[PDB]
């Protein structure tokens, strides 16, 4: 599953025809686009070579 | 000059090359709405935003 996920404050001024406004022109942009499965889980590192990039000199 | 007691031969020779440089450069091609933190005497708007995304792992 993915979920996309937005969040802001938008002025009800730059809201433009048809209901739209660009993400551009809201504040407090927080824009979340997080996936799920086996899919997103062979994007996570692992936790034996996160540890390395987090500690292993060089 | 019947022997050698005037013949005369040298050489001499002193280079030196020193050379120095340096570089900065940076560039931003973004767009972010911003919200007033507050307004100063003179008018001027104090403006701070802030904008996250989490397009996938980070
Ligand atoms: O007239 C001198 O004073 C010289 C002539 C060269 O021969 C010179 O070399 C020296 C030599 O050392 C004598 O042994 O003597």
């Amino acid at each position: 599953t993915e979920f996309i996920r937005f969040s802001g404050v938008v002025n009800p001024r730059t809201i433009s025809g048809s209901n739209s406004v660009p993400s551009t022109q809201v504040a407090d942009a927080r824009i979340e686009y997080v996936g799920n499965g086996y899919i997103n889980e062979a994007q996570n590192m692992g936790w034996l070579q996160r540890f390395f990039l987090n500690l292993s000199p060089m | 000059f019947g022997n050698s007691r005037a013949d005369m031969e040298a050489s001499g020779g002193n280079s030196f090359n020193g050379k120095g440089g340096a570089n900065a450069s940076n560039t931003f091609s973004g767009t972010l709405t911003v919200t007033v933190d507050q307004v100063l005497a003179n008018g001027n708007l104090h403006v701070v935003g802030e904008k996250q995304i989490a397009i996938n792992q980070g």
